[PDB]
C-alpha cells in the first residue's frame, strides 16, 4: 500500500532505502503460482468465475528458493504490494534494504546470470499496466548497473518496442537524474473518478481495488501525514527538503 | 549587433561573449542528441523530457 | 441561508488577487482552523538596489 | 514590494518631410556627455543607473500589458490589437503621405488591414500573453534582459516553503494560506545568504563586544524565582546575580567563550570554594590552560599551607600530584555535553547547530559527568588539610559541595531551555568565530560561589517568551542588513582601490583616493546602514574613521561575492553604452573634408548634403585618409595646411546632437568647426541642422556648393531607421499570466500568543 | 464528531507548565483517537515527558512513541495512550425527502 502510493522516482527510491527485505517476503504459504482455478464472484454471476492465478497479485504465492525467486519477490512487492514465500532466508539478507539488495555488492547474492526475458515472462508482463511495467524496468536497470550488464538491459529494451518508449530515464548512480524525472508511478492514489465499493472479476483487478479503497481509508486516517498542516511537527530527517540525497549516488 | 545578441540569447539562454566559441547553448546539445536517437534505435536517448 | 455573511461578492472582484484580499477581510466571520496572529519569520535577505 | 509596469517604453518618434517624400523612425534614448582622458567604463556605469531609471527597470518589476488591447468591428477578426508601442495608424498616415507625393494610389483596404493588425497580443502555452509592438532595438534589448534577471527570483510559494521547512521550530502554529495562494502563489525572494565573516574576521574585538552586550542586556532581564562557615556566609551576595546568570548562558551558547577569575592575594576558604565550583560546574571549553593552572595553584596554596612562590614554577601534572597526595580529588576540568538543536539554525543552510548543556550534566544520565562525585565528597569530608589535626576545613567544604551539587541538579533544565532559545538567535558562523578577546566579563570569587550556592529557578513566563520573539525579528533584520553592507563594501574595494608598494607616490595616491571614496560614500544618504556603524564605533572612533580602516583591510581580499540581478542589468547596459555609442549621442571619430572633395554618404533618408556615412571612408581618391589624434591636432601650428587635404580626428569622444528639419534648406552646423587659439586648438560643439532635399532647387544647390566651404562627417547613428524598414522595429514582449497572486508576507507560522 | 476527516491540533510552549500537561491529557482522554494524528500524538507525549520527567524538547527529539511511553510509565504516568470513539448509528426520517 505504501509502496504503491509512491508517485515520483525520488519517493519510490527513498522508500526502497528505508524498507528492509523482510517486507518483500510474506511468510505465508500461499498456493501454486500458475494454476487454472474457479472462483466465486456472486455480484455478477451465479456460475463460478474461471481465472488463472499469477505471481503479480496481492496474495502470497510459492516461490523458488534461488536468487531468481528473491528478485521476483522484490519486483512483485513493488508492482503488486505483496511478495512471495521463500523459506529460510538468512537474517543478514532480511535486515538489508531492498535498494541494497538490488544495487550493492556487499550482499552475497550473485545475479550476473539473470535473464531479463525469463523474469518478465514469469512475472507476467502482458498482464501488467503501464505504471507496473515502469516500476519493473526500474528494478531491471538497478540490477544491470550493479552487475555491469548494461548492454543486456539495452538488448532487452530493443527487442520490445513498447517497453523502450516507456522506460524510465535515470542513471542509477547520479541523483541529479532522479530529481529531473517527471514519470508518474502511482498505482494507488486519490481517484479523480468516482470509486465505489463494488467487487471486480479478475483476481488482479479485485485485489488492486482492495488496495485502492484501503489507501482512501488510509488517506483519511490519523496515520496519514499532512505536510501543509503539520510540517513543523515532522522530524528533520523526514521533512521534505530540496537537498535530500540517497546514500551514495 | 543588438539584433544578433537578442536572437542568440533566446536560442542559447546565454549572452554572446567575445573570446568564446558561441556553440549554441543548451538548445544545440538537445537538437544534436535527438538527431542521434532518431536515426536508429541503438542510439541512447539521454535528453531529459524536462 | 447558506452563509451568515457571504465569503465575498462575486460582482466586485476583477482578478484572483481581489478574491484573496476579500477572503482575508471576511475570515473573521467563518470558523477558522487557526486564528491569525503576528507572523514569525525565520528567513530574511536584503538584496542590493540601484 | 514587486512593482507592476503597465506600459512598454517603445521610445520611438516618426519624422516626415512637409511634402511627404521622406520619413524615418528615430529612437530617442537621450544625450549623455562623455569626458575624454578618463576610463569610459566608469562613466558608463553612472549612466547605466540613470538609463535604467528612465526605462523603469531599476527595481524588481513584472510586466502587465495583457489588458492593453482592443478588438476590431469585423466579424472574422477575433484578434487583440495592442495599444502599446508606436501605433500603426501613424505609419499608415506616413506611408499614405509618401504615396501622395509620388501620385501613387493610397493604401488599399487589404494592405490597410494588414498594417493595422501588425501589433497584436496573443497567449502562449504556459498562459503568458505575448505583445508584438513597434519599439527600439536597444529599448527592447535592455527591457527584456532586465525582465529575465528579475524573473530568477520569482518562485512558486510551494518551492519557497520547501526551502524554509528545516528552519521552522515546533512551538509556532502553522499558517493556513488560501487555496488560490497554493495554486497561483508567487513570491520574490533573493534566496542567497552572504557571509558575515569579512566583518567578524577583520574586527573580532568590536564585533564580539557588540553581540555579547546585546545578548546580555536581555538575559539579565530573565524572570527568576525567589569560623570558616561564618566567613563564607558573610561573602554571600546577590546584587550581581543577573550578570553571572547571563555569563553562564553565554559560556554554554558559544563554542569558545573564556572567562577568568581573579583570586585574592591571600587565598581564603572562599577562594578554594570558588575554584572548585568553576572547575566542576563550568565547561572545560570555557576554561583556558592558564586559568586551569591558576585555579590549581590557589587550591594548593590554601590546602597545603604553601605560598605562591614554590608553586609558581610547578607544571599542571606536578600540581595535580601534590594536591591528590594531600587528599584533594577535584583536580580535573570536565567537558560539557553537546545537545543538538531541534531545527537548523538561521543563516546556516544544511548545517546542524549544537550547544553545551549547563552545569556539566549529562542529558542521558541527568547527573554530573563525573561518576565519582559522591566518592570524592566523602574523601574531602574525612581528609586532613592545612597540616592540622582539626577537620573544620574538610567538613565545611564537603557541606558546600553537597549544596552546590544539589542546587545544580535541580535547576539545570531551566538554564538548558534558556541556552537553547538564545542559541537559536545567533548563526553558526558567529557561534564558531566570536571570542572573548578583552576580559570585560571577569567574575569575582565571591560572585562565583554565591551564584552556585544561591542558585534560583528560572521562570519562563509568557512575557519573556514574547519578548524574545520580538528580538528574533530584530536579530534577523540586523543580519540581513550587514550582509548587504558587506557585499556593497566588497564590491567597492575591488573596483576602486588596488595594491600598495613601498614608494611615496603609491602611498600618497592610496591616501587621497581613499579619502575621496569615504567622503562620497558618506555624503547625502550614507551607503552603509547604522547597524554596521554601531559595530565599527564600539571602540570609540567615529563612523567615518571606523569604515575607513575596514576598507583598507579588505584590499586584496579573495572573498567571493555573489552576482545579484541588478549587477547584471547595469553590466549589460554599460556594455551596450560602449559598443553602440551612436545611440547615446557620442562617437569615437569625426571627419573634416573640404566641400569640393566628393565623399560617399548615406542616401537612404533623403537628406540634403547628408553629414552621415555608412562608415568613414578608408580611401578617398585612391589614397587612405589621414588620421590624427586629438592631442596631436590640438598642438598643431600648421593646421591651415593640414585641413586643405582633409583628415579624420580620433582618439577622443565627440558629443554631437542633430535637429532634423521638415522643410528644405542648407544643411549646416550651428557653430564653426574649430577654434584656433595660442594655447592649442579645439573642436567646437557639434550641432547639425539636417534638411530634406528637393533635387531641383537651384538656389539651395548653389548655396551648398559656395556658401559652406568645409563639411563635417560622422558615422550614421544606428537609432535612425528609414520608414520602408518599419518591420525591423517589430519586437516581442512577454507578460506573465494574470492568474498570479503575489504574497508580501511569506511567513509559514504564527506566534503562539 | 460529525466528520472523520477533520483533525485536532495543539501548540505548547517551549517550557510546558502544569496547564500544558492538563490540556494535553484532556485531549487524549475526551477526543477521538481518529482526530489526533500520529505526529500530534508524539508531540503530546513529548510535552508530558518534558514536564513530568526532567528533560527538554531537544533531548526527547528523535524519540519514538514507544520510548516516550516507557519513560512516562516508569515515572508513574499512566495516560500515554489514545482512546477510540464509538460510532453512533443515526437515521433521518424520510418525510418528503427519501431519508438518510
Amino acid at each position: 500500500m505504501d509502496v504503491l502510493s509512491k508517485g515520483s522516482l525520488k519517493e519510490l527510491l527513498a522508500h526502497l532505502e528505508k524498507t528492509p527485505l523482510e517486507e518483500a517476503i510474506s511468510y505465508r504459504i500461499g498456493t501454486v503460482p500458475y494454476q487454472n482455478v474457479l472462483i466465486s464472484r456472486n455480484e455478477y454471476y451465479n456460475q463460478l468465475y474461471p481465472d488463472t492465478t499469477s505471481l503479480i497479485d496481492g496474495v502470497s504465492r510459492e516461490g523458488q528458493r534461488n536468487v531468481n525467486g528473491l528478485i521476483m519477490s522484490i519486483i512483485s512487492y513493488v508492482v503488486s504490494g505483496s511478495g512471495h514465500y521463500i523459506p529460510n532466508i538468512g537474517f543478514m539478507l532480511l535486515r538489508r534494504s531492498i535498494l541494497d539488495i538490488l544495487t550493492k555488492h556487499d550482499t552475497g547474492l550473485v545475479t550476473n546470470n539473470l535473464n531479463y526475458g525469463i523474469i518478465a515472462r514469469n512475472l507476467t508482463v502482458s498482464k501488467m499496466n503501464c505504471e507496473q511495467r515502469k516500476r519493473m524496468l526500474i528494478c531491471f536497470k538497478l540490477l544491470a548497473y550493479k552487475d555491469g550488464n548494461q548492454n543486456d538491459y539495452e538488448i532487452y529494451l530493443n527487442q520490445n518496442i513498447p517497453l523502450k518508449q516507456i522506460a524510465p530515464n535515470f542513471i542509477p548512480g547520479d541523483m541529479r537524474t532522479v530529481i529531473h524525472n517527471q514519470d508518474q508511478l502511482a498505482i494507488v492514489g486519490i481517484p479523480a473518478y468516482r470509486l465505489t465499493q463494488s467487487t471486480e472479476l479478475s483476481i488482479r483487478d479485485d485485489n488492486a481495488k482492495s488496495y485502492k479503497l484501503g489507501y482512501v481509508d488510509w488517506y483519511n486516517s490519523n496515520s496519514f501525514l499532512r505536510e501543509r498542516s503539520e510540517f513543523n511537527l515532522i522530524r528533520l530527517k523526514d521533512r521534505d527538503t530540496k537537498y535530500g540525497k540517497l546514500n551514495g549516488w | 549587433d543588438v539584433p544578433f545578441v537578442q536572437a542568440y540569447s533566446k536560442f542559447a539562454d546565454d549572452n554572446p561573449r567575445h573570446l568564446r566559441v558561441k556553440t549554441g547553448g543548451k538548445m544545440a546539445n538537445a537538437l544534436t542528441n535527438v538527431i542521434r536517437s532518431y536515426y536508429s534505435i541503438n542510439a541512447p536517448a539521454i535528453v531529459p523530457q524536462v | 441561508k447558506l452563509f451568515e455573511t457571504s465569503p465575498f461578492d462575486p460582482l466586485t472582484i476583477k482578478n484572483n488577487q481581489d478574491v484573496v484580499d476579500k477572503l482575508y477581510a471576511t475570515q473573521s466571520s467563518s470558523i477558522q482552523e487557526v486564528v491569525p496572529t503576528k507572523t514569525f519569520a525565520t528567513e530574511l535577505q536584503f538584496g542590493v538596489t540601484s | 514590494e514587486l512593482i507592476k509596469v503597465p506600459t512598454i517604453p517603445h521610445n520611438l518618434v516618426l519624422i516626415q518631410s512637409d511634402n511627404g517624400k521622406h520619413a524615418l523612425i528615430k529612437e530617442d534614448l537621450g544625450q549623455w556627455p562623455v569626458e575624454t582622458g578618463i576610463s569610459l567604463v566608469n562613466q558608463a556605469g553612472v549612466f547605466a543607473v540613470q538609463l535604467a531609471n528612465k526605462l523603469g527597470i531599476d527595481k524588481p518589476f513584472v510586466l502587465d500589458a495583457g489588458s492593453n488591447y482592443f478588438t476590431d468591428t469585423s466579424f472574422i477578426d477575433t484578434r487583440k490589437y495592442c495599444t502599446d508601442g508606436l501605433s500603426p495608424r501613424e505609419i499608415q498616415k506616413a506611408l499614405n503621405r509618401q504615396r501622395a507625393y509620388y501620385d501613387r494610389p493610397e493604401l488599399t483596404i487589404s494592405e490597410n488591414k494588414t498594417l493595422l493588425s501588425q501589433s497584436i497580443i496573443y497567449p502562449d502555452a504556459d498562459g503568458n500573453d505575448v505583445s508584438i509592438i513597434f519599439s527600439g532595438a536597444m529599448s527592447h534589448a535592455i527591457f527584456t534582459y532586465a525582465q529575465s534577471q528579475w524573473n530568477k527570483n520569482i518562485i512558486k510559494l510551494d518551492d519557497y516553503i520547501r526551502e524554509i521547512t528545516l528552519t521552522v521550530p515546533k512551538q509556532y502554529r502553522p499558517r493556513r494560506f488560501k487555496e488560490i495562494e497554493h495554486t497561483h502563489g508567487y513570491v520574490y525572494r533573493e534566496l542567497n545568504q552572504g557571509s558575515l565573516l569579512p566583518l567578524v574576521d577583520a574586527n573580532l574585538k568590536e564585533s564580539s563586544s557588540y553581540y555579547f552586550k546585546k545578548l546580555m542586556s536581555s538575559i539579565s532581564n530573565v524572570p527568576v524565582d525567589a569560623q570558616h562557615v561564618s566567613m563564607l556566609t558573610n561573602r554571600l551576595t546577590t546584587a550581581n546575580a543577573p550578570t553571572v546568570r547571563a555569563i553562564t548562558v553565554l559560556t554554554c551558547m558559544f563554542k569558545q567563550f573564556r572567562i577568568g577569575m581573579t583570586y585574592a592575594l591571600d587565598p581564603n576558604i572562599m577562594d578554594v570554594a570558588a575554584a572548585t565550583c568553576m572547575l566542576l560546574f563550568r565547561p572545560a571549553q570555557s576554561i583556558s590552560d592558564e586559568q586551569y593552572r591558576y585555579c590549581l595553584q590557589t587550591m594548593a596554596v590554601f590546602l597545603t599551607n604553601t605560598t605562591y612562590d614554590i608553586v609558581n614554577n610547578d607544571t599542571i601534572d606536578v600540581l595535580k600530584m601534590k594536591l591528590r597526595n594531600q587528599g584533594w580529588p577535584f583536580v580535573e576540568r570536565y567537558n560539557a555535553v553537546e545537545i543538538d538543536m531541534s531545527v537548523e539554525p538561521l543563516r546556516s543552510p544544511g548545517q546542524v547547530g549544537r550547544y553545551y548543556n549547563p552545569f556539566n550534566i549529562d542529558p542521558l544520565t541527568k547527573k554530573h559527568v563525573e561518576d565519582r562525585l559522591e566518592e570524592f565528597i566523602n574523601q574531602v569530608q574525612v581528609g586532613r588539610f592545612r597540616n592540622a589535626s582539626g577537620n573544620a576545613v574538610g567538613t565545611t567544604l564537603a557541606a558546600f559541595l553537597r549544596a552546590c551539587r544539589d542546587k545544580t541538579s535541580a535547576n539545570w533544565r531551566g538554564y538548558s531551555v534558556l541556552v537553547s532559545r538564545y542559541r537559536s538567535l545567533i548563526p553558526n558562523e558567529l557561534f564558531e568565530s566570536l571570542r572573548n578577546i578583552s576580559g570585560e566579563y571577569n567574575i569575582n570569587p565571591q560572585d562565583e560561589h554565591s551564584f552556585f550556592f544561591a542558585l534560583a529557578q528560572i521562570n519562563a513566563d509568557d512575557e519573556f517568551i514574547g519578548a524574545i520573539d520580538k528580538e528574533s525579528a530584530e536579530y534577523l533584520d540586523e543580519y540581513a542588513t550587514l550582509a548587504r553592507d558587506i557585499s556593497n563594501s566588497l564590491t567597492l574595494v575591488k573596483a576602486a582601490f588596488g595594491p600598495l608598494e613601498r614608494t611615496s607616490g603609491s602611498i600618497i595616491n592610496h591616501a587621497n583616493n581613499l579619502n575621496k571614496v569615504i567622503n562620497h560614500v558618506f555624503a547625502d544618504k550614507p551607503l552603509i546602514s547604522e547597524t554596521m556603524l554601531k559595530i565599527l564605533t564600539i571602540d570609540g572612533t567615529t563612523g567615518k574613521d571606523g569604515y575607513r580602516n575596514w576598507l583598507d583591510k579588505l584590499v586584496g581580499h579573495n572573498y567571493p561575492v555573489y552576482v545579484e540581478p541588478v549587477v547584471n542589468i547595469m553590466n549589460f547596459i554599460s556594455a551596450r553604452f560602449v559598443a553602440d555609442s551612436s545611440y547615446f549621442g557620442y562617437t569615437n571619430e569625426i571627419m573634416i573634408m573640404p566641400n569640393h572633395i566628393n565623399v560617399p554618404v548615406d542616401d537612404r533618408f533623403g537628406f540634403r548634403d547628408s553629414p552621415f556615412c555608412t562608415s568613414l571612408p578608408r580611401t578617398i581618391m585612391g589614397n587612405d585618409v589621414r588620421r590624427i589624434s586629438y592631442n596631436v591636432f590640438s598642438m598643431m601650428e600648421d593646421i591651415d595646411d593640414v585641413i586643405s587635404e582633409g583628415f579624420i580626428l580620433y582618439d577622443a569622444y565627440f558629443n554631437f546632437s542633430y535637429d532634423i528639419m521638415t522643410t528644405d534648406g542648407v544643411t549646416r552646423l550651428k557653430e564653426d568647426i574649430l577654434i584656433v587659439t595660442d594655447t592649442g586648438n579645439d573642436i567646437k560643439p557639434i550641432h547639425f541642422y539636417i534638411y530634406f532635399e528637393n533635387r531641383n532647387d537651384k538656389k539651395l544647390r548653389y548655396e551648398s556648393k559656395m556658401n559652406v566651404s568645409y563639411r563635417l562627417y560622422i558615422k550614421t547613428p544606428a537609432c535612425l531607421l528609414p520608414l520602408s524598414d518599419y518591420m525591423r522595429a517589430q519586437h516581442d514582449y512577454v507578460s506573465p499570466s494574470s492568474s498570479r497572486v503575489y504574497i508580501k508576507d511569506p511567513a509559514v507560522v504564527y506566534t503562539r500568543s
